[PDB]
């Protein structure tokens, strides 16, 4: 199972 | 910037004439991700060929398996033809049944 | 034994060739079990191990939007880099991530992993404190301060002493009749004269699994190190690999050459010999 999307925190 | 392929031409049980297996084209240690794989029969284009989802090993390089089915005969010969933006012309590697 | 998890993304810009392709395949050890590639005629994550199947609509369709939403963030990702090292809009450019947990022989975690790429260079990675970041220049320096001010370490963090561990040990149980066997190489050596005063001695293993292997010649019960053409670890597509090493020897020689062969799937250590 993959990390979660989160808050999404782009490079 | 950029990394040549590794190539390997084999298959995948031993070889024995008149018996189906499968060719094999191990591509890997390249960069970027681009890359023309064929395999040949007899210098020809075999049609239909898969290969592996992309990955990665740790150094970042690329590596990709590219097969079919075959029946390996006596006189039948089988290659696997590269291009990349590293080579200047395609590289063709042989299959050698003691490879 | 030990086992890991690990998610491989490519994330790659094409200008001039629509928006940048991103791919994000999932391993067991040396057992990929998943895909996603935003390409595909209709993109979604799909199986590609038997014991995943099983898994329910939800988690596919959970997968399928955490990389969906990954698919958006990298394009960003890849804006973003192209800016701190001041390129041009015209060049492909690549960001990769590998990520992922260990586990030792008791099922504990070993340690994390949090590691990015930038055009095949490494570009910042989660310190083993899963607390803080080596970034590998002033770019990355920037994401860095980022993902400082994002707290996202403890997000990592947290999802590979967590998430990571469990769904590594369902898997591994989902998959133990392949996942927790080990498939010892079958192992043979070939000769092949070179000229009249020398030949070839190649070792070969085959059929092995995982891909782990050492494969040496001695000369005497010295390693030939050197001297050893020790070809890359190949998969066979069935799951397995294959590995040679070989070495050129004086003819007659033979006798005072070994092959030691060592693997997870041996009841022991294998020394072979050329036998005529």
């Amino acid at each position: 199972e993959p990390l979660p999307q989160g808050q999404l925190t782009a490079y | 910037i950029q990394r040549t392929p590794k190539i390997q031409v084999y298959s995948r049980h031993p070889a024995e004439n008149g018996k189906s297996n499968f060719l094999n084209c191990y591509v890997s240690g390249f960069h970027p991700s681009d890359i023309e794989v064929d395999l040949l029969k007899n210098g020809e284009r075999i049609e239909k060929v898969e290969h592996s989802d992309l990955s990665f090993s740790k150094d970042w390089s690329f590596y990709l398996l590219y097969y079919t089915e075959f029946t390996p005969t006596e006189k039948d010969e089988y290659a696997c033809r590269v291009n990349h933006v590293t080579l200047s012309q395609p590289k063709i590697v042989k299959w050698d049944r003691d490879m | 034994g030990s086992h890991s998890m690990r998610y491989f993304y490519t994330a790659m810009s094409r200008p001039g060739r629509g928006e940048p392709r991103f791919i994000a395949v999932g391993y067991v050890d040396d057992t990929q079990f998943v895909r996603f590639d935003s390409d595909a005629a209709s993109p979604r994550t799909e199986p590609r191990a038997p014991w995943i199947e099983q898994e329910g609509p939800e988690y596919w369709d959970r997968n399928t939007q955490i990389f969906k939403t990954n698919t958006q963030t990298y394009r960003e990702s890849l804006r973003n880099l192209r800016g701190y090292y001041n390129q041009s809009e015209a060049g492909s450019h690549i960001i990769q991530r590998m990520y992922g947990c260990d586990l030792g022989p008791d099922g504990r975690l070993l340690r994390g992993h949090d590691q990015s790429a930038y055009d095949g260079k490494d570009y910042i990675a989660l310190n083993e404190d899963l607390s803080s970041w080596t970034a590998a220049d002033t770019a990355a320096q920037i994401t860095q301060r980022k993902w400082e001010a994002a707290r996202v370490a403890e997000q990592r963090r947290a999802y590979l002493e967590g998430l990571c561990v469990e769904w590594l040990r369902r898997y591994l149980e989902n998959g133990k009749e392949t996942l927790q066997r080990a498939d010892p190489p079958k192992t043979h050596v070939t000769h092949h004269p070179v000229s009249d005063h020398e030949a070839t001695l190649r070792c070969w293993a085959l059929g092995f699994y995982p891909a782990e292997i050492t494969l040496t010649w001695q000369r005497d019960g010295e390693d030939q190190t050197q001297d050893t053409e020790l070809v890359e670890t190949r998969p066979a597509g069935d799951r397995t690999f294959q590995k040679w090493a070989a070495v050129v020897v004086p003819s007659g020689e033979e006798q005072r050459y070994t092959c030691h062969v060592q693997h997870e799937g041996l009841p022991k250590p294998l020394t072979l010999r050329w036998e005529p």
